[PDB]
């Protein structure tokens, strides 16, 4: 019953791409990244491509086509890459090369505040980079953006039980509350966890605070009551979302988009087994690969975001309502239309 | 009746505002509290309803500094420190609300939706002391509230944020 | 002189002199005349206006005088006696007027008396020499006014001063009359628009205030004030009057926020724009990146969300009848 809007308002977010990482030609991917309607217009400009297909388990099926949303473009390093970089580094807001607007994401709002919110589409070509949220350029970073409230003591044992079984990792946290932050860093480190395994960021306007979850690794989801839309948000960006439905409805949310994912192996049964599937995906670092290639391919094609079906679908609803109640037969339990 | 033959009796206007305010009627209800203040400056517990009312239409935090005044007037009406610091909170400075819901709920050891109100404040900055015991009196303290069978301290949008039974939240928001 | 600055009546400990020094340089270099201290965070004194200011703290209050000097800023120093004074011990006046004395060769020169947020439970006594609290403030108002020499300045804080105080209308408003008849311009009254809120929308209410306090007023500018909202901004450009208000108004006195320089900004487009709003929405915009103080990419808490609502109390009072007393006797009533 949850709409996909995002496929709408953000449909700069449906191409991908980053520049060659300072890692020796390896993929790490969600470090610094391009998006941008204009992006495919950019590939011209682009003195020297790379072009690797995003190879999902087809076999050399099904993939070997164009699919250009489905693959990498990946810019070996130039000297106006390094210009770039180093924007981001010192901060420029953003420049024009070969006719095509290059923008720091951090201060997007500067080019245009309504489409900061999100009202209106961010318009250029948007560079992203872990660093500019003070994040490990070569670590795991698990997210979570929700508000603050939806976590108790038993969820933190939780998320503490993985990030110590998986050592080289950090948890993305929101100062959202402000204040509540040094209040569960205190729970943090009274269980044992020094102040340097979590890193929390500022809230920021949709745009960013949606673009920002591309860089994270996977996100943890919170079991007390599951991110309603800020999970989507996270699905609209590719990043994979691994939960436990409880039993009030709003812990059964998050794991309504995953079935509309068509992916059950992120939803969870119990506590442990739950553990077992956040520490495999940030152990494996080939599972990863999989689940983000294929959530960023079928997401686009899943029946979640295309507002098209669910319109229909909500109409013909309509339809069995009054066909229902208009002929006097009384409400009742409206089960498979 | 009552206000026709003692024109300045204060207690019959503090009642008609209030079920004006009940009648959702409110300019009226609102002049007949001012009416009443003029005709007696003390009467605090006036200050703490013209307030309810004041931004019960919409926000005026006018009515937060009239909570302050009936602060001031008597320090022990722990129900003028629980309409502030909701107000804070509905602007969103929670420590001082949280530190105004602490104070009123210690000058009256018990008073069952201030503390819930707290223990939601509390959650929302993570403050997991007193965690499983908060739980279980607030549960205690809403199923009190539900055989007792009227208004519930717990909001509903709250409610769920708690372990409490589907029977509880389902009563609750018949409520 | 039009009246325009900034008070220190909101929260904060009499900070370092740089922060008040850039406050202070905003004020010079970009046309604030105006300037207060009254902060609710007056340790001790706000209410204990008796206590005399040790050495320490007069000569910060040195430091306060020089950077208002040097920066030519008018300082004012205001304090509130409403809430343990008595109008019938000129004692009491005498020690009002020595403190006074200490911190106006100290060099202020202007001063508000602080009847706002006061007790309102006078003695009997005063009750029936002095009819009510606005007929005895007043008289010792006008009796400090003649004792300093009828200063040029002189501010003034009444009890009333929003719609929900002036019992029950402006136009009804007996304390506010008798105000208007017993004060003399030489003091200004200070009040906060027909809302709390001042969304200054009424101008024929100011011409009703103005005709019934007999002055143009004076706007105590709380609209962003803290001493009732500190997240209530302006997001657009600054309002609360109109280009006719500038004749009808004799001052402006604004409480900042957190948002520093967001302030500022506010209360600069407010100097100019006085001597149309949306190219203070285009300064707010120029200032906003000139700014780049607490810039948070417009996004600073207060996010919207789904957030629920807060609940509150009332209950019901019972009345009693009292009985006879009457206490006389007689001895000899026959024949
Ligand atoms: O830094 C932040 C934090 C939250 N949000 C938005 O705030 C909402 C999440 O808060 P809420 O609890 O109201 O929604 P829910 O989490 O229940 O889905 C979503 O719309 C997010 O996009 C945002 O844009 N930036």
């Amino acid at each position: 019953f949850f709409i996909g809007d995002h496929a709408n308002m953000f449909p700069h977010l449906k191409k991908k791409a980053v520049i060659d990482f300072k890692s020796n030609g390896h993929i790490y991917d969600n470090r610094i990244v391009l998006n941008g309607i204009d992006l495919k217009a950019f590939l011209d400009s682009l003195p020297d491509v790379k072009i690797v297909k995003m190879k999902c388990p087809d076999g050399g099926d099904n993939a070997d086509s164009s699919n250009t949303a489905l693959n990498m473009p990946v810019i070996p390093m130039n000297t106006i890459a390094e210009a770039v970089i180093e924007m981001i580094n010192r901060g420029q807001i953003q420049i024009t090369i070969n006719g095509f607007s290059i923008s720091n994401g951090l201060a997007t709002t500067q080019i245009n505040n309504k489409a900061a919110t999100g009202e209106e589409v961010p318009r250029t070509i948007i560079v992203t980079t872990r660093s500019q949220y003070g994040l490990p350029e070569d670590a795991i970073v698990y997210c979570n953006f929700n508000q603050l409230y939806k976590i108790d003591p038993s969820t933190l044992q939780m998320w503490a039980n993985i990030l110590k079984r998986v050592p080289n990792s950090v948890l993305w946290l929101l100062r959202f509350p402000a204040v509540g932050e040094p209040n569960i860093q205190q729970y943090a480190q009274n269980m044992g966890l020094p102040q340097n395994r979590i890193i929390f960021s500022p809230v920021a306007p949709k745009e960013e605070h949606v673009r920002r979850g591309q860089l994270a690794d996977v996100c943890l989801d919170t079991p007390l009551c599951n991110g309603h839309t800020t999970g989507m948000d996270v699905l609209w960006a590719g990043t994979p979302m691994v939960t436990m439905p409880g039993e009030t409805l709003a812990s059964r949310v998050a794991a309504s988009q995953l079935t509309c994912l068509g992916c059950l192996e992120l939803i969870a049964k119990n506590r442990q087994e739950y553990e077992d599937i956040a520490v495999k995906l940030g152990t494996d670092l080939e599972y990863l690969k999989k689940v983000r290639g294929k959530v960023w391919k079928q997401r686009i094609s899943s029946p979640l975001f295309n507002t098209k079906q669910y319109t229909m679908e909500l109409e013909r609803l309509y339809l069995q309502m009054w066909e229902h109640y208009a002929a006097g037969n009384k409400p009742d339990h409206m089960i498979k239309p | 009746k009552a206000l026709e033959v003692f024109p300045e009796f204060a207690a019959a206007h503090s009642n008609l505002a209030s079920v004006l305010q009940q009648q959702g009627k409110l300019q009226e209800a609102l002049m007949h509290y001012k009416e009443a203040i003029r005709i007696s400056p003390t009467f605090a517990d006036a200050y703490s309803n013209m307030g309810n009312t004041l931004k019960e239409m919409q926000d005026v935090q006018g009515a937060l500094q009239c909570y302050t005044r009936a602060i001031q007037i008597n320090p022990a009406f722990a129900d003028a420190h629980s309409n502030l610091a909701s107000i804070h909170k509905d602007s969103g400075n929670i420590p001082e609300a949280i530190a105004s819901y602490r104070t009123a709920l210690k000058l009256k050891p018990d008073f069952p939706d201030a503390y819930c109100n707290l223990a939601h404040c509390l959650q929302i900055v993570c403050d997991w002391t007193d965690y499983d015991e908060r739980m279980k009196k607030l549960v205690s303290i809403v199923a009190d509230q539900l055989e007792k069978n009227r208004l519930p301290s717990v909001h509903p949008h709250h409610s769920m944020l708690y372990p409490l039974s589907h029977g509880f939240r389902k009563a609750i928001a018949e409520r | 002189r039009f009246l325009c600055g900034v008070v220190e009546g909101f929260y904060g400990r009499p900070w370092v002199m740089e922060q008040r020094k850039e406050l202070f340089r905003r004020l010079q270099k970009w046309e604030l005349n105006t300037y207060l201290y009254a902060p609710k965070d007056d340790y001790k004194h706000r209410m204990f206006w008796r206590e005399m200011y040790s050495v320490e703290e007069a000569e910060q209050l040195m430091t306060l005088i020089s950077a208002a000097r040097e920066y030519e800023i008018e300082f004012i120093y205001a304090i509130s006696p409403g809430l343990d004074i008595t109008f019938s011990n000129p004692k009491e006046v005498s020690t009002l007027k020595r403190k006074l004395d200490q911190v106006s060769q100290f060099g202020c020169r202007s001063f508000a008396l602080l009847f706002d947020d006061i007790d309102h439970n006078m003695c009997a006594a005063d009750k029936e020499v002095f009819s009510s609290f606005a007929h005895a403030q007043v008289s010792i108002t006008n009796e400090i006014y003649q004792y300093l020499g009828e200063p040029e300045t002189f501010l003034f804080c009444p009890t009333e001063y929003c719609g929900t105080f002036c019992y029950p209308n402006v136009s009804q408003s007996p304390y506010l009359r008798t105000v208007g008849e017993k004060l003399l311009p030489g003091i200004e009254v200070l009040w906060t628009g027909p809302k709390v809120v001042s969304k200054e929308i009424p101008v024929e209410s100011i011409e009703e205030v103005s005709k019934i306090i007999k002055r143009a007023p004076v706007i105590w500018d709380n609209i962003h004030a803290n001493d009732y909202d500190q997240k209530r901004l302006f997001l657009g450009p600054y309002k609360g009057r109109s280009t006719e208000l500038i004749p009808r108004l004799k001052g402006v006195l604004t409480n900042p926020n957190c948002e520093f320089e967001a302030n500022y900004v506010a209360i600069h487009t407010l100097a100019t724009w006085y001597k149309s709003p949306q190219m203070a929405l285009k300064l707010a915009l120029t200032e906003w990146l000139q700014e780049f103080g607490v810039p948070h990419q417009y996004s600073s808490r207060q996010v919207a969300h789904s957030g629920a609502k807060a609940s509150v109390v009332d209950g019901t009072p019972l009345v009693a009848a009292p009985s006879l007393n009457a206490t006389t006797v007689v001895t000899t009533v026959y024949q």
